[PDB]
RNA sequence: GUAAGAAUAAGGAUCGGCUAACUCCGUGCCAGCAGCCGCGGUAAUACGGAGGAUCCAAGCGUUAUCCGGAAUCACUGGGUUUAAAGGGUCCGUAGGCGGUUUAGUAAGUCAGUGGUGAAAGCCCAUCGCUCAACGGUGGAACGGCCAUUGAUACUGCUGA
RNA sequence: UAGCUAGUUGGUAAGGUAACGGCUUACCAAGGCCACGAUGGGUAGGGGUCCUGAGAGGGAGAUCCCCCACACUGGUACUG
């Protein structure tokens, strides 16, 4: 399932614009409810930093929980940074790719293009948001849907897109270090070890 | 005696813990190969076996830093003992101290150390450890 | 270090009984850390919240201790008693994390370690496993320091 | 009379055969006595794996193929072999 | 051949027509507290001219069973 | 202890004696009550706690706890009893479903909907 | 593949501490709640209702049976003065442990080789179902056992 | 649950079974097991495996595969 609710709620119980810097992220940016409002509890404790640290990036992207746990399980295979790999493989989703690119200027767009057969990936048409973008794979645009009112009127490091074709050449898995969010996998790790 | 291994290994802790600076324990072939080996590992200062005895003494210096003492053994125990024999083959020898530790190893060549017996691939019985 | 952060382990509320009624207290644990290489634990005792928690801190400002932490966390596996706890600590990796209790996170997060597992088999009183929590990390020598202290070069402790 | 017959041992929809040869008396997904190829009828050349190593000595210890299984060892191999004396 | 399984134990009692008992004992490891254990059993080995008696070290082999529990004869007798 | 000890003995690991038991390792068993009554607390609290006395399946005489408020509860009814003792009646070990076979419900309720047995308004 | 149409589709638990989330109204030790501490005797963040908030999500809670937390049967990995724990004290059978040196065997121990440790299952890597579940292939593992060839530092046996 | 076993323990000759064998019979001797748990009672099909656990361990033996036992409750033989 999806979320499919106020973002602008969701970003205010961050104090992170998370889908976007733009509207209502100012103008009572304190938390929403009656009691938000107000001053807020002081003593924040550690496990309730850690589970929001975790629906922060739970949240940005559209993962549930049972999905984040086995994406989190997956990435702990590998004998490196588990929370490098974690976000890595999260990153790699085919509709976060395809919002990084310019199409679907949110995410949520994204997960609304991506599940109506409107963008291809190597030849094929996939319709699968959760698709896993390895390394070196090619994303274009169905000739269909590609003179389309919504995609041209939307159009980074390692992504290398063209304008021309609907290219985007997804090559060069990025790193921590390069790929911008303001998110802590080491409290996740942690919450998910508890 | 139950033990002269633990027993020589109790006479050193225990000088260690008292700040003496030599000891004067009795001898035998196993207690001067750990010697040998502790002084080539460098744990001790000096040894001598003395003679003029039925069986024979062992006297060893012990090493102290030249400020702030700090005695370089801090904890020396056995691994294998008179009621519980503990062997090894070449895959499952301790890792002492994170590997800055050394572990003896009496080994079908001779006595070695837990490291000095993984490169020649021999197993043997683990005898005792220091830090 | 210049750039000391505090943290407040615990603080328990206590009384003394006399003729009148009771006289109340309030007693505070302060663990205050550079985050990379010192921290010290510390204990307030006053009337009020504030007044405990600003002695403790000011209190454990003094009497800093250096620990080895060689990359990311400690160098061996060590263990800790004073008394009542128990705490063992075990280096894992540079990306695992701090896998600690209630009181010994907050001390392994203060003196800088960022990937460690420790398990407290013992009590669960936040004055004894804090100073067990120190009595384990002071114990701590790296390679450098063990082989200097034999007098061998810095490849056969490894070899 | 032990045979060499196929094994079903794909999902519901796409079969793949192993040829193996077994005594008849035992299930057709069950025990066998040694595993020598491979079927898959889910592409057009229809892709086999046959192991004539193997194939002709359990032919001549006596062995006793199937259509199927004489039908795959035709187009492969080790019949137009075994065949020469 | 095969040469078939071969033991080593010390003769127990004498007292049936052209029939030895021996019993050997071996040191097993425990499952659980590693320590070695010494663990007894008893064979019937098969004498013909009745030579051996209690107290010796003989060496049975495992041969076709000539009765019931009793397997082995013996072919090695060592020490008296 | 000692080495040679624990070959001889080891180590007695006990059974871990269980909660319910007078419902056979069942999760819920069916019941006849014969007396529906009430019962008073220890201490301090101070109520009337409705209990019946019910007949399972397996030939045992239990004393179940009937949640909430409003019920029939006759001589005779039967009964979805499911476990979950009360730390206030000594001797009442077990709960009875609300909204089983026989017993009713619960009227107004909107709050705690999934238990108490109460349709969606 | 073609043609109308956001149209044909979101609920459950929780909000005193443990543990993520607070305000009001009604009852006044009653009705009730409850995994533990325990709340209600008329200003209840703990009972019922309303608003808001948190978690999960085509699922959400309770019960029943297991493992972990429990180092709470502890070989790894606990104790016996006062918290449960030294037999009332000796002798001694079976058993457990063994001062120094030396010669022999190699039973334990260690190393190599051959056979076996079915297939399936777990893990790793790679391919096909649009991804995944699933399926194919390969490796590792199966901590074990039998035969044989070596080493003799330590334990066992024989001799001095 | 401290004694159990009387064809029981071993042997000598026959009858035998696909095949050795107290498997059965005739004769001689009193042997055989047992505190390293016989005997007796309760429960239970066994394994590859599944769950959990850092590991050592602990708890079960559905579905897939291998072995064993049974076919209303018991006994017996024929064909092959």
């Amino acid at each position: 399932a999806r979320y499919t609710g106020p973002k602008t709620k969701i970003a205010r119980k961050f104090g992170e614009a998370i889908f976007g810097d733009d509207k209502s992220f100012e103008k009572r940016n304190y938390p929403p409810g009656q009691h938000g409002m107000a001053k807020k509890r002081g003593k924040k404790s550690e496990y309730a930093v850690q589970l929001m640290e975790k629906q922060k990036a739970k949240y940005s992207y559209g993962i549930l929980e049972k999905q984040f746990r086995n994406l989190f399980e997956k990435a702990s295979a590998t004998k490196g940074v588990t929370g490098e790999v974690l976000l890595q493989l999260c990153e790699a989703r085919l509709d976060n790719v395809v919002f990084r690119m310019g199409i679907a200027p949110s995410r949520r767009g994204a997960r609304q293009i991506v599940s109506h057969r409107h963008i291809t990936v190597n030849g094929e048409v996939v319709n699968i948001p959760s698709y896993h973008l390895k390394p070196g794979d090619k994303v274009a645009v169905r000739e269909k849907s590609k003179s389309l009112e919504a995609i041209e009127r939307s159009l980074y490091e390692w992504i290398t897109w063209n304008n021309d074709l609907k290219e985007g050449t997804f090559v060069s898995v990025p790193a921590r270090l390069q790929i911008p969010e303001n998110i802590k996998e080491q409290l996740i790790v942690e919450l998910y070890n508890k | 005696y139950t033990d002269p291994i633990a027993d020589y290994l109790t006479r050193v802790r225990n000088a260690v813990a008292a700040n003496h600076k030599v000891v004067e324990i009795p001898a035998s072939n196993l207690k001067k190969e750990i010697t040998k080996i502790l002084f080539d590992q460098g744990y001790i200062l000096s040894y001598k076996f003395e003679q003029n005895t039925v069986q024979g003494s062992i006297k060893i210096a012990l090493k102290y830093d030249k400020d702030t003492k700090e005695p370089v053994i801090k904890d020396i125990q056995r691994i294998s003992k008179p009621g519980l024999r503990k062997y090894a083959g070449a895959a499952k020898l301790p890792r002492i101290l994170n590997g800055l530790g050394i572990a003896i190893v009496s080994t079908s060549k001779g006595l070695m150390t837990g490291k000095q017996a993984k490169q020649l691939n021999v197993g043997g019985e683990v005898i005792c450890y220091v830090y | 270090g210049l750039e000391l952060k505090d943290r407040l382990v615990s603080v328990n509320r206590v009384t003394k009984v006399t003729k009148g009624g009771r006289a109340f207290g309030f007693s505070a644990i302060v663990v205050v850390g550079d985050e990379n290489g010192v921290v010290g634990h510390g204990l307030g005792k006053s009337k009020d919240v504030s007044e405990a928690i600003a002695k403790a801190v000011e209190d454990a400002k003094k009497n800093l201790v250096r620990i080895p932490l060689n990359g990311q966390s400690v160098p061996h596996e060590q263990k800790g008693k004073f008394g009542g706890a128990r705490v063992f600590l075990i280096p894992a990796s540079h990306g695992t994390g701090v896998i600690a209790g209630g009181a010994v996170r907050s001390v392994l997060e203060s003196v800088g370690i960022h990937d460690v597992l420790s398990k407290s088999q013992g009590s669960s009183n936040p004055h004894n496993v804090v100073k067990a929590t120190f009595d384990a990390l002071l114990q701590m020598r790296s390679a450098h320091t063990v082989a200097k202290q034999r007098g061998v070069s810095l490849e056969k402790v490894f070899k | 009379s032990v045979k060499i017959r196929l094994q079903r041992h794909g999902k519901k929809g796409k079969p793949f055969y192993w040829v193996v040869a077994a005594d008849a008396r035992s299930k057709r997904d069950g025990k066998y006595l040694e595993k020598i190829g491979t079927y898959n009828p889910n592409t057009n050349p229809a892709t086999v794996e046959l192991n004539l190593d193997s194939i002709v000595k359990w032919l001549h210890q006596g062995a006793q193929p199937t259509d199927t299984a004489r039908a795959i060892l035709s187009y492969k191999g080790a019949l137009l072999k075994h065949h020469l004396d | 051949r095969n040469l078939r399984k071969e033991r080593i134990g010390v003769v127990t009692s004498n007292k049936m027509d052209k029939s030895i008992v021996i019993s050997e004992v071996r040191k097993v490891k425990h499952p659980l507290y590693g320590k070695f254990v010494l663990k007894t059993k008893k064979y019937v080995a098969h004498d013909e001219t009745n030579d051996c008696n209690i107290g010796d070290t003989v060496r049975i082999s495992e041969t076709r069973p000539l009765s019931k529990t009793k397997c082995w004869r013996l072919v090695e007798i060592l020490e008296r | 202890p000692t080495i040679q000890q624990l070959v001889r003995t080891g180590r007695t690991q006990i059974t871990k004696k269980s909660k319910s038991v007078a419902l056979d390792s069942c999760p819920q068993r069916r019941g006849v009550c014969t007396r529906v009554y009430t019962t008073t607390p220890k201490k301090p609290n101070s109520a009337m706690r409705k209990v019946a006395r019910v007949r399972l399946t397996n030939g045992n005489e239990v004393n179940a706890y009937i949640p909430g408020e409003g019920h029939n509860l006759q001589e005779h009814s039967i009964v979805l009893v499911r476990g979950g003792r009360v730390k206030d009646l000594p001797g009442v070990r077990y709960h009875i479903v609300r909204g089983a076979l026989d017993t009713s419900g619960v009227a107004g309720r909107t709050q705690r909907r999934s238990k108490y047995g109460a349709k969606r308004p």
